[PDB]
Parts: structure tokens; C-alpha cells; sequence
């Protein structure tokens, strides 16, 4: 069950009641497709359906040249950078090494699976998914008559491009894309192929079902690598998603400008939360997703790469509960720019409404049902069919599910808008605070000195002739020369 | 993902106090608001008060306001629920619960509950 | 049509006289495609043309199979939407028992009917392809069962012809889990798609304009696949309602503004940061600052909403001044002054910097143009190509008319000493506020040195009293003391 | 061969020993078409190829239809704004030009390969690759059925799907992508007919082979541009890159955030070198692109497109020698985020561990080999095959090469907390010295009124009575002037 | 898309004075820079005065500095030209221009018109 | 990518000085950290100095150090090695080498190498 809270604060809403499938690893398997080596049908003649097997012949004979000339061959910021191939680039290079064709083929010989261990003793699943090279050498060309250059049936031509057509179909991709593919096509690995690969893999049981039942998902987060043509078989990897970590609990962070509402132009200040994105709990920290387009939901289950996250404590869920919180220093970014916007949520719309705007939500039966005024608002998607926020009109999410929302105080009306750091895009509460104490301690000092100068004696004139200190002023000695005091008690 | 388990429930006379506490297991509850809540005999389950870290932001149902105190060890290990004063209608089964999110008193927004455990109030 | 406008003080252009085609909306409508239940042909031969048959059997079984399983500078600022939250809404629908049932009814008859959802809304259902009626009716009464066996190498023919638009739509959902876009002419044929437009809820020039640009439609749209079941495929077509057409946009062209300083160090820059696709649009102005994503047939401008702020029409005037007291307009500021060339519709904004080599050259590669340190601009009139060091530019060669507008680079109005030069998300008035703050900070500074300064200090410690002159301590006794004899 | 440093103390890597292949220019060659302009088919019916042709012949016309309206059409921020296909629209437009489609179709009269000097006085090969026009008029009309409509041969049904496939293929690229496609496709452009059109350009010889033996990348880097269908001409133009830098050096900067490392939470300081991604040698100067991942490597030949470049001096290297000498002014951000992550470079792994995360590094039959401390490291693709920080594993590239590690003191700890500016994202280390200098002077001058007031006196007793100054207090005057004084001097 | 329609013009005869306007239809001249055109018999259009915004910029032709006046209203919806001290030179048929882009004075840079209103000074 | 010539070699008595050039060609040094090695017969090329800019800091190899000078003129066109004291151990083909990178003293990582001349000190 999917629950959702806005927080009128911070003009930000949490999406929680999800469950993770975090891609953490990767599995290679090594896909073979047997190729005869025969040059072209030699007779000429006049049969039209020989011309026809020739002509599929030399799309054979492309594909294979072609395949064989490819063998030659907001806190986004704060990521790393891995590379994303590196598991299955090294499984084909091993492939390159001499010899290690002859491992494959013998094992497949007569299985079309078997498990194969190479140099640098790696075992990877092999299998063979198409063997053109006994359609062609023993049942296409033994009917092909000499001395007529002729075929009686021609249902071999129907056969033959039937049986050329996939790996016709891999080489265009593999030719429009260096070599390398994602998603992995059907033409790559069918389902059936899919599916056998990964019931045969050494995963747990929940892994298995995870896959199986999302078998779309793994075909977008898996590579296709053309690896190596020779000695009569194709072979490229397959690298697959490994779901290390499944079924914990996970979270969307929605965020929009928060910035106040002063009718003066120029005169408003803006806060928005820079740490929108997807949350899941993974090993006593939280995986953070910044760039939360690129994760995938799939009913209450979010599938995200691990490379594309930050590893953050389990405190950064405070600041959905206190953005000032002393345990985890929130992230934000500060501007004077107060634009209106909306952010559709998983379960209603947040509205930044400001200026002049004109900013409702609507049902499809009632029309505008709600109007917004000038601030951060929120509406839930019970009911709600569109909002529109000037000339944009969005369209809600109508996943089920229920919202809450938690009134507050804006924080933006906490800050003095004349020593507000504006222009911060990575900041954070404390960063902005210490900029803040810096300026109101410049203006304290500047005060508390120019008040207690006064308690302290100028000098006195400068024309040559000597002062004495009397009731604040300086006065001149020689009036008191001349004169015997004497005090007399 | 987190689990909890009460302990401390029991008979107190009425007027009296008494200490529960609520473990976590899996991981420590740093990062997640844990509430109590208790459900009488009859009527629906009814939030008492939550916490978001140790030393932090506190609140209580109106009905526990200056009897109840609501804390969190150091190491963000235990809640506890101290409650003083007493009275027959204090009476439920009390139960813990976490959640991610922010500090919100509905029993169907938490995320993560212990199995409860009795207080009985005489009088 | 097209006339732009270089303005040397800022060091941006504007090309205008374009026309709009705004995504406003979105149209809803369910494609279906109707199935047979046959699995299998359950006889036993050696005909080659049946066993032919059969293949092309289990890739429909199989294509069915697999839908069964897919079945269960400015960009910062803009809000998110959710693409296909209203396709999606519909696709949800079908899944309620009873829905599929609906549709099934109203199309028996006819291939187009209008169907009345449980949840109210009302929405075109087309059937496309039949190919229950093929496989039962077409194709199994040709098969002899006994010998297993079919006369006619054509039938493999037709049921190839048959099949192939189940297995690409099918192939097409596989590989995007059940999502699509652009629309491939296998989700929606061409003439499917113009029939479709023809029954819009939209205005005769709005069907017009759509019909006309059928291919920005294709690549606006989303085909988002939605059940398999009771013989019927069914998908929702999920198509741009272009609710402001005809309206004026103009592009706002920007690029570095810098001093030319020859110290390495010295310079200081800004950029208008507005740049973008501006377009009226309901007494307000729609602002795109990904202009990439537009996209421009002749003069005709098709944005999508969703990507854009609205903005008061004034926005125009930091075309006109950027120190207008209307409208703050936007800035970055920096220090470093690389050089680089933006291609604008009809010529190029050309910002050299430092001992970088900049040029424009003609057809022939004749230079008409070597430009000096600045921010300059030449029209695509007599040039195609602009160098700057490294990197060789093609500029546009649409017809048009640029206009060169003098003035002084307004980055030379800016002290460098209280310049605020590193501020990504500014505007005139920020950086004003922030030098005006840098002043004050000086200036209470030096009125704090003045107020502190001229107060005396401590006397020497020596048990001897002094009085003040001429700015030191001095001896009391040196005024009052006598000339001291000892004598006896 | 590719070696790699490591650079201790600024947290980044060169690797270096790559050759480059700059797409620095346009080539734009006209494909053309010849089609039938047969309209429609009149047949009694009744005969099942005839049928079959029919819908084939339907496939054909509406592909015409389609056609016929497509003719009636860090440091990334620093960069340019090109128009990509401005060369390639050039020469489209002259095709729309009345004329010009005559004198190509005059001049591949004879031949299928011609070059025509256009009204542009430009000079364009101009290729034909497909003439159905020929088939259709004289190998299937002639061969019409029967009037009676009945064709004999099923040859000829699949004959005509052959050959009508490539202009249904093409036409369905158009379509979907607005007349305009990129990587070129086989349809486009056979690999024979791009490997041909190479042989053809006014390149170098070394131009060509490398074009030649990376056709895969060239056909990334192309464009084929829809034009004009009249006349029964289809035309539309290739534009193919030029490649006119090529085997000069390239090297990679790999970069990563380097912070203190102490223990209290929030009191840390990071800086990043700024300046990562591809240069490569260039006329003197160097060619740097800040978005490395848009360059495509090939063994160690590196394709970048100097669209996506700024040209920098030659001493931008000295930031690799010595990130503060006097000769360039390197480019650094800042900041106080101390987040964890790592950088696989060509040959390792950076890794930046900081605070509780848990960094190691790995191989697959020995488990873990290296355990991270807090702080900026390094580790070669000698014995390890991932990394792991935090919830992420990274695979490591496994190419062979050798890593140097260049031991050197974090340049992070020559900075002073208190003056250090942590919000720059674009700055340099000329730019953060003199605003650490400001902030230090900022700072004595405060230092000096508070040590002037220090040494200030108070002021003297207001009762009507004269002071003087002795022993650090205020005595009266009277004191002295009942008594009778000697000069002490 | 901003209408235009001029209207003041007439027969004043020379040292006097005559005010023409122009009112915007479809949408007000905010963020429209607004010129006066006006074109003499045999001769082509020759630049008169721009304005901004109520109260901005200005710019006169050098033939009319002095004596003409060009200003909006603080609605945006008209701006007039205040002609006093006509000489017969001045006679023309005066148009009303309004674009987007900055402030020129060429006439081929404005993209809408009014429809002309003749102004006639006699001596 | 830089070319390398070296010249000045030479057959000198012990304790007598030679001073050794590598002139740039293709492009000049500017960017490129120059360093000179030294190969004995049937030894490894072994590391004498290296320099990064003209002025800028020096490394000299334990073996040489106060006795060998590495310089760089402004034109970033020529490397220099003076060398004096020379004794007879200090035979061998003295190569000028350039790289991209850092200032490191390992062979294998610097990219361009010129063809060496040869320096024989006799005693
Ligand atoms: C920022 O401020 C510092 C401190 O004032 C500047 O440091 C440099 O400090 C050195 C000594 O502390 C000065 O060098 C001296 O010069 C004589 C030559 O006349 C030399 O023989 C001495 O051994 C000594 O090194 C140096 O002048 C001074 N820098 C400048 C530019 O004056 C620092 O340079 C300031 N700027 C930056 C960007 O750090
Ligand atoms: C058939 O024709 C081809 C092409 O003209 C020729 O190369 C070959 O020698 C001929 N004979 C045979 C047996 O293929
Ligand atoms: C590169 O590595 C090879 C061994 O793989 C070695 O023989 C050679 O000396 C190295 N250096 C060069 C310049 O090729
Ligand atoms: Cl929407
Ligand atoms: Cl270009
Ligand atoms: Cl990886």
C-alpha cells in the first residue's frame, strides 16, 4: 500500500510503501550461433528460385564480412563513474584468446548448454541458439543440382530466409551500435532463451521469480556484446542484472520551490530541497537515486542501479521530519527566482503558485474544482483528474493509494531577506546558517565597538601647550599653574 | 527495513507508573520516527507519542500530555515510554511503531510494528 | 519571414517570425487487434508447406505468450510532470472485469465505435487487425487434417503477411516494457493515425495542422500496451492535443560577454542565461529554455508545455534593455572567458577571447571575417562556416534578414573588484543587490577604522603623572617642577 | 601502450597513450532512388499471386504517400551551440531547387555513380542504389499477369518483396524520426555503399583506412537527411564526418572529490579538480572534451567531435606536474559534501572514502584484497577486478597497461578551514588563493581595531576636578599643585 | 499576435497641434516595443519615435526631436504621438508598428501594422 | 606529439665538462614534461633528470645531482643538460625524452624519445 505525505514546510512530499529490486552485480553468459564457411553456390544457370537461395546467400555472406570487420574491434553531480561494460568486455576479451573457441565448441557439441571455464579460470554459461551451419552445409546445398543449378521446391526458399533471418537481424544491430546493444532485442535472446538463462542461474529462488516475472525489466538493464567470428561460430555475451538486494523498503523524494509571497517584485526569496529522488534501505544505510527518472517502477516495485546512487546514513530520512535536525545537515539550494511550477507526485501534485500566476486542480466531471493561492500547495489525486499552473496543464498520477497532508510553517518565513544567501545551488541548512551568523556578527561587532568608543578619551589639541582631563574635556594646565591647592578636610 | 519488540507491560495500581521499552532488531532506529500507540479493549488503535531521534523532537496525544515521556537512547537502540500518573482508562495493549517519512501521528501512515504488549490499570 | 537581431551590449540575438504548435493536451484513444485461440494444428505429416504453417504458428502463440507477460541553461527551474499519467489512467481501466467485455460488443460489427468506460470517460476503440478471422475462418479450413498437409505455397505467404504486424508491435513492447514512443507505423499505420486526428476534439485548423505534420505527431506520441485477453490485444495510442497554434515565438540566442584584458586572470564575464524558445500563448508568454527539444519545420515551432514556465510578456524587454525596472533579467556571472560560437538562425554569435583564432569564411573558404577580442556576430549572408580555434561550425543557411544593433558590451559598466563572479543562477538586480552589499561592507569598514581611529593610549608606568600635548604623554613635572639646588 | 598515473595529492589519473580520430568537418554525399509511377493496378481478380502482389504493390505506394509529405519540411555548460545538420540541410534545400533533380537524373543515366556540380556551384557525388522504377516498369508490368489478372510465377511475388523492402525500410526510419536519422543504417547505406563513398572522399589515404576499418563509428557519427521524391527520383543526403585530426595524442583526466578527514561530521572541506575528460593534441594546441563519455574508444583509438570541445593551451598538462604552478591557472570546485564514491579509470580505480563508508577492493577467486582507509586512494587492474564503496560494486576495466602511483600529500591540507571557500563551482586555484587572501585581510583589519580598543583608557572621573595620568589610573592634579616640584629631567 | 488601429489623423494647419493614438487589440503592447511610421507621397517609410513601456525608453526621429511627444498609457493598452509646431513637410500617412526583439528604427524589423491615418498641415 | 634530436655529445677526459641539447620539432615542449636518461652497454636506460616548464622545478637522480644542470629556454624549443665533473661512469648514450602526464622519473612512461647521442668519458 502506497502512502503519501506533504510537508507544507519545506514544500516537499515523501512516497513511501515501495519495495526495492536494486541491480548490485552483473552475470555474463556467452550466446554462440554456428555459421557455415561456403563460398558462393558455384553454377550459374537460369532457375529462378536458385537465384533466390543465392540472393539469401549473399545477405549471409554480408552479415558475416560485416560481423567479422566489428570483431576488430539535482545531485547527479555528486555521483561516480563506473563503466558500465567492464564485466562483459572482459569475458570477450578472454574469447580473443587463441584456442578458446575450441573450449565452446566442443562442449556444445551435443548440447546446446553447457557450462565452460576459460583462461583466468572463469566459468561462464554458455549455449547455442541457432545452427546455420547445418541448415547450410547439410540440408541446403546437397539439393542444390549441379548440372542444372537448380532447387525443385521452393519452400527451401521460404526455409532458408526463415533460418538466415536472426542473424541477419543481430548484425543490423550489432552494426548500428559498435558492437555493443541495450536494451537486448528479442533477436539477441528470446524469451524462452531469457527465462532458461536465468532458471539455470546461481541465484537464490526469490531472484529467480524477481527476473522471471519482470523479464522486460532485465532486458532493459542488460548489454548485448559482439565478441568474436571464427572457425565457424558467432559469439557475443550477454550481460545480465544481478538483484543482490530485493524487497526492502523504499521511497521518492519530491521537492519545489518553497519561496515567499511579498507582493514587491524582486523582493522574494526561494529555498528548494535539492535531494529529490528515490530512497531504499540496503545494509544499514540508504541507497540515494538522485536522477529518480532513470529508476523504473513496476507496481509498488522500483528497480534502480546501484551506479547511479550514493550510499548516505539512515539519518538523511530526518529531514522529512525537521529540516533544521542536528544529525543529518539537509540539503537545499537558495534563489530570488520565483517561478511557478508543478511536481507531480506518485500520489497527488505539488503547486509552487507565485506572481500573477493562475494555478487550480480539476476533475474531469466537475472542471476546476480547486484554487490555488500564492505559495507551496499541494493537492491529492483522490478526485483530482489535472492541475495547471499558468499554461501547462499536467495530467495526475491515478495509482491508489492515500495522502496526508502536514501543515507547518513555510522555513522560508524564518529568514531575514536582507542577509539571505541567494544563489547557492549546492548548499545545505548549516552552510546557509553560517553565512547567515557571519553577516549578523559583522553588524553586531560594527555596533557594539562604535557604542563603547564613546567611553574612551580623543586626543587632545595639538598647538603646544598641555591638557588635563576634566569632566569629559580636555582643559588646559596652565589655568591651574600659578595656584597652591590645598585640600583642607 | 526494521523490527521491534515491546517489553515492560503489567499490572500497576492506579496512580502509579511504569517504563515500556521497544528494541529494534535489523538495524538501529536512527533515521526512523518510532511512535507509541495503545488500543483499549473495543475501539481503535490510538497514537500516544513519537520521536525522530535521541534528544529530539518529542509530541503527545493530548490524553498522555505531562504524564508520558516519550525518549530515545544515545546509540538509537530503545525507545521508551515512561508513564506516570496512572489511570484505569490508560488500559490498552500498547504498541511501538517506525516508520520513514516525517513525524505523523496516523497509525496507517507507520511502516513497521512490534507485537504489542498488555498494561492494566486497577483502581 | 524570419528576421533577427544581434545585440552587441549583451551579447545575444533574437530570431523572430515564427509560428506556434503547442502540446497542451493529450487524446486517448484504444487500438485492439482481434486473436484466435488456436495453439496448435493437431495432425502429424511430412508436407513441408504445413510444417511451414507451423512455424509461423508458434511465433503468433508465442508473441502472445510474451504480451501475456507484459500485461500483468534555464531546464533547472521547470516543474516534473508524468508523461503518460493519462494514457496510463486509461490502460488501468481496461483491466477491470467487464471492460474488455465492452469493447468486444461494440465492435462486432464495425472496426470504430465509441465505448462508454466504467469510470465515465468515453473513448474511440478501433480494431485493426483481425486475426481470429484469419486463423479460423482463412486459414485451418484450408488444412487437409488427414494427411496434414495444404495445396498452395501462397497460404504461408498470406499468413506471413497476416502475422508480421502482431509480432513487430509485439517485438516493439518487449524491448520498451510495455511503452513506446515515437509511434511506429506497426502501433498506428499512417492513414490509422489521420483518421484518428479527423476525430479529435480540436479545431478544423488544429486537424489541419496535425494532418500536415503527421511525423511530429508520430514522435510526440506514446502507444502504451494495455491487456491480452478473451481473444482481444488491446493498447492505448496516446496522442498531442495542439491547443495554440498560430501563435508568434521568437528564439532567444546567448553567449559569453567578457572583458579583454590581456592578463590571464583579469577578465570578468556574464551570459544571459534566458536563452530558449519564447512563444504567446494566452496573454502570457511560454518560455522553453531546452531549445533542443523544440522542434522547428520551416517556421513552425512545436514545443511541449510541459517543458516550459510562464512568464509576463514583459520578459521581452531584457531584449530592449537589459536594465529595464519591468523585468530582472536573467544572468550567470564567471571568470573565465573561453571562446566558443552559438549558430542562431541566421548567422552566429562569435565570443573570442584570449590568443584563440577566430574567423568567417565563405564557400570558397575565402575569409571575410577575422574577428578581435569581443563578443561579435556575422550573418549567414556570403558565409557557411565560422572557425573558432579548434572547431569548425556550419552555420544555418535559411533565408532571412539580421539586423546589427550597436552598443556598449554592458560588462564594461562593472567594477571587477566588487564583481560577483561566480553566480550560475542570477539576474541584474541579484548581482546589483550583491555589489551594493560588497560596497557596504567596505564602507563600514573604512567608517569603523575612521570612528576607532585618534584615541589616546596608556602612559608609561613609572610612578611619575603625565599630562597630554602634542599628540604624546609628557611629564607633569616638566611644567611645574623648579630648578632643583642642593646645597649647604 | 596505455599507461596510467595516479596523482595522490590533487585525487585524479591520467591515462594516456591513445591516438585520435576528431571529427573536425562534414561530408555530404545525395543517394538517390528511382521509382515507378504507377498509380494503380486494374485486374478482374481471383488469382492469389496477383493478390499478393497487389498488397506489395499497396506497400510501395503508400511508402510514396509518406515520403511525399516528409519533403514538404564539469565543464559541459562552457561549450558552444552548433547546428548539427546545417551542412547536410544546405545541400537539401539546393535539391528542392526546379532543375536540379534533372540534371541528376541525366547525369546516373548512364551510370549509378556520378558527381554533379549543382546551381549551388558546390560539387556533390551523387549515387544511385536502388532502381525499382526499372523492375516495376519492365519486369512486372510487362510480365502483368494476364489482363485477365493472373500472374504464373510465385518467383516473381517474392522477388518484389525483395526489392521493395529497402525503400519500406527506409521510408519506416523517416517516419518515426522527422526525416532525419542518425546512426545511418544499413538501409541508408549498405556497408559496401559507405565503404565505396569513402574511397571516394578527398581524404588522405590514412584518412580512409581508418575510416575503412571503423565504418561501425562512422555510421554513429553520420546523418541521412530526407530531401525530395519527384520526377521519380527519391533523394535524400548523407552527411558523413571528416575526420581531419587523426593519430595525434590523447589522454583521459579521471577525477575525484578530495576532502579532509575528520572525524566530526559536518566540520570537512572538499576540492575536485574540475577539468576531467578527453585531450587530444590539435594544431598546436589541445582539443579538450568535457564530456568524456560522448567520445567513443576504440581500442585505443579515441573519436571525439571538436563540436563538443573548447581549445585550450598546451600547458593545460602542467595541471598533471603540479596543480599550483605558475604557467596555468587549474581549474577546481569546492565544496564541504563529503560523499563517497569512486572513478574506474582506464587501468584502476579511484576511491574516495570518506566517513562510515566501507571501501575495498576485490578479485574474483580471492575475495578481498585491499581495504580503503578514510581519504583519497587509488588501486591498478593488477590482481583486482571490482571495487566496492559503500552499496556499489564497480567492475574495473581490464586492459592491459601499467599504472604509476605518484605519492603526494593531499593538497586539501595546505588549506585553513576557517578562510577556505567551499561553495565554487567553477573556480581555479588562482580564484580561491586570492579570496582566501581577502578573507585573511578581512580578518587582521578586525584584529587591528580590537587590538587598538585594547590599549584604549577610559575615561577620567566627571566631578569638577582635573586628572592626570600615573600608574595606569587617573590621580587629580591637585595632588601635584599642593606641593612644590623639581625639573627630573 | 498584437491588432493595431491608429486614429487622430486630419487637416491642422502649420504651428498647431494634433495627437494620434493607437489602441491594441488581442493583446496589450506589454513587452512590445511600439514605433510611428510615416510615409510621404512617392516617398518610403521613414522612422518617427519608439517607445518601450509607459514611461521608458524613448527615441525620436531628428527631424521631429523637440517637437513630437510619443508615450504609452500605464495599461499598456495605447500609445500616442503628441505633434506640436507642424510644418507641411509633415505631412504624411502615419502608421503604427509594434515587435518583439529591441528597439530599431527599421521599419522591415517590425512584424505588425496598423492600418495608417493621413495627417494633412497646411500653410 | 613532440620530436626529439639530441646533440653535443661527445668523448671528453675525467673531470671535464660537455653540455648536451634536444631540440623540439612537429611542436614545441610547452605541456611537456622533458626528461633526460642515459643507457650504459648492457645496462638499463637509467633516469638523469627532468624538467616541466623553463624556470620551473628540477629533479636530478642521485648519481648527478650538483654536478649536472637540466634547463629549459623560454621558448620552450630546447632542453639543456650541462654537465661537468665528468667522470667515467657517466659513459653512456644520453637520451632526451617528453611526456604528457607528470614529472616522474620512470622510462616506460614517458611517450616521445629522441635517438640519443653518445658521451664517453676516459680516464
Ligand atoms: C597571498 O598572500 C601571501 C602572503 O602575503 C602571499 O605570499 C607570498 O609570500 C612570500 C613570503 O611569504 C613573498 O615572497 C617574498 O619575496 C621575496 C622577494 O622579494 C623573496 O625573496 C622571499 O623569500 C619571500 O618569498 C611573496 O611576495 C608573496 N606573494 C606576493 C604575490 O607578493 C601570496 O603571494 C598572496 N597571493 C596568493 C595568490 O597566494
Ligand atoms: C558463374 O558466373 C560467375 C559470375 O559471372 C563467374 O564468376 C563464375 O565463374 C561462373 N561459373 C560458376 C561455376 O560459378
Ligand atoms: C609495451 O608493451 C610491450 C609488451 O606487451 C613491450 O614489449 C614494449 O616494450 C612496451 N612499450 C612499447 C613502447 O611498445
Ligand atoms: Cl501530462
Ligand atoms: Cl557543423
Ligand atoms: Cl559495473
Amino acid at each position: 500500500n502506497i502512502t503519501e505525505e506533504f510537508y507544507q514546510s519545506t514544500c516537499s512530499a515523501v512516497s513511501k510503501g515501495y519495495l526495492s529490486a536494486l541491480r548490485t552485480g552483473w552475470y555474463t553468459s556467452v550466446i554462440t550461433i554456428e555459421l557455415s564457411n561456403i563460398k558462393e553456390i558455384k553454377c550459374n544457370g537460369t532457375d529462378a528460385k536458385v537465384k533466390l537461395i543465392k540472393q539469401e546467400l549473399d545477405k549471409y555472406k554480408n552479415a558475416v564480412t560485416e560481423l567479422q570487420l566489428l570483431m576488430q574491434s539535482f545531485l547527479g553531480f555528486l555521483l561516480g563513474v563506473g563503466s558500465a561494460i567492464a564485466s562483459g568486455v572482459a569475458v570477450s576479451k578472454v574469447l580473443h584468446l587463441e584456442g578458446e573457441v575450441n573450449k565452446i565448441k566442443s562442449a556444445l557439441l551435443s548440447t546446446n548448454k553447457a557450462v565452460v571455464s576459460l583462461s583466468n579460470g572463469v566459468s561462464v554459461l554458455t549455449s547455442k541458439v541457432l545452427d546455420l551451419k547445418n541448415y547450410i552445409d547439410k540440408q541446403l546445398l546437397p539439393i542444390v543440382n549441379k548440372q542444372s543449378c537448380s532447387i525443385p521446391n521452393i519452400e527451401t526458399v521460404i526455409e532458408f530466409q526463415q533460418k538466415n533471418n536472426r542473424l541477419l537481424e543481430i548484425t543490423r544491430e550489432f552494426s548500428v551500435n559498435a558492437g555493443v546493444t541495450t536494451p537486448v532485442s528479442t533477436y539477441m535472446l528470446t524469451n524462452s532463451e531469457l527465462l532458461s538463462l536465468i532458471n539455470d542461474m546461481p541465484i537464490t529462488n526469490d531472484q529467480k521469480k524477481l527476473m522471471s516475472n519482470n523479464v522486460q525489466i532485465v532486458r532493459q538493464q542488460s548489454y548485448s556484446i559482439m565478441s568474436i567470428i571464427k572457425e565457424e561460430v558467432l559469439a557475443y555475451v550477454v550481460q545480465l542484472p544481478l538483484y543482490g538486494v530485493i524487497d526492502t523498503p523504499c521511497w521518492k523524494l519530491h521537492t519545489s520551490p518553497l519561496c515567499t509571497t511579498n507582493t514587491k517584485e524582486g523582493s522574494n526569496i526561494c529555498l528548494t530541497r535539492t535531494d529529490r529522488g528515490w530512497y531504499c534501505d540496503n545494509a544499514g544505510s540508504v541507497s540515494f537515486f538522485p536522477q529518480a527518472e532513470t529508476c523504473k517502477v513496476q507496481s509498488n516495485r522500483v528497480f534502480c542501479d546501484t551506479m547511479n546512487s550514493l550510499t548516505l546514513p539512515s539519518e538523511v530520512n530526518l529531514c522529512n521530519v525537521d529540516i533544521f535536525n542536528p544529525k543529518y545537515d539537509c540539503k537545499i539550494m537558495t534563489s530570488k527566482t520565483d517561478v511557478s511550477s508543478s511536481v507531480i507526485t506518485s500520489l497527488g501534485a505539488i503547486v509552487s503558485c507565485y506572481g500573477k500566476t493562475k494555478c487550480t486542480a480539476s476533475n474531469k466531471n466537475r472542471g476546476i474544482i480547486k484554487t490555488f493561492s500564492n505559495g507551496c500547495d499541494y493537492v491529492s489525486n483522490k478526485g483530482v483528474d489535472t492541475v495547471s499552473v499558468g499554461n501547462t496543464l499536467y495530467y495526475v498520477n491515478k495509482q491508489e493509494g492515500k495522502s496526508l497532508y502536514v501543515k507547518g510553517e513555510p522555513i522560508i518565513n524564518f529568514y531575514d531577506p536582507l542577509v539571505f544567501p541567494s544563489d547557492e545551488f549546492d548548499a545545505s541548512i548549516s552552510q546557509v546558517n553560517e553565512k547567515i551568523n557571519q553577516s549578523l556578527a559583522f553588524i553586531r561587532k560594527s555596533d557594539e565597538l562604535l557604542s563603547a568608543i564613546g567611553g574612551y578619551i580623543p586626543e587632545a589639541p595639538r598647538d603646544g601647550q598641555a591638557y588635563v582631563r576634566k569632566d569629559g574635556e580636555w582643559v588646559l594646565l596652565s589655568t591651574f599653574l600659578g595656584s597652591l591647592e590645598v585640600l583642607f578636610q | 527495513q526494521v523490527q521491534l519488540q515491546e517489553s515492560g507491560g503489567g499490572l500497576v495500581q492506579a496512580g502509579g507508573s511504569l517504563r515500556l521499552s521497544c528494541a529494534a532488531s535489523g538495524q538501529t532506529f536512527s533515521g526512523y520516527v518510532t511512535g507509541w500507540f495503545r488500543q483499549a479493549p473495543g475501539k481503535e488503535r490510538e497514537f500516544v507519542a513519537l520521536i525522530a531521534w535521541s534528544g529530539g523532537r518529542l509530541y503527545y496525544a493530548d490524553s498522555v500530555q505531562g504524564r508520558f515521556t516519550i525518549s530515545r537512547d544515545n546509540a538509537e537502540t530503545t525507545v521508551y515510554l515512561q508513564m506516570n500518573s496512572l489511570k484505569p482508562e490508560d488500559t490498552a495493549v500498547y504498541y511501538c511503531a517506525a516508520k520513514r517519512g516525517g513525524a505523523v501521528t496516523a497509525a496507517e501512515w507507520y511502516d513497521y510494528w512490534g507485537q504489542g504488549t498488555q498494561v492494566t490499570v486497577s483502581s
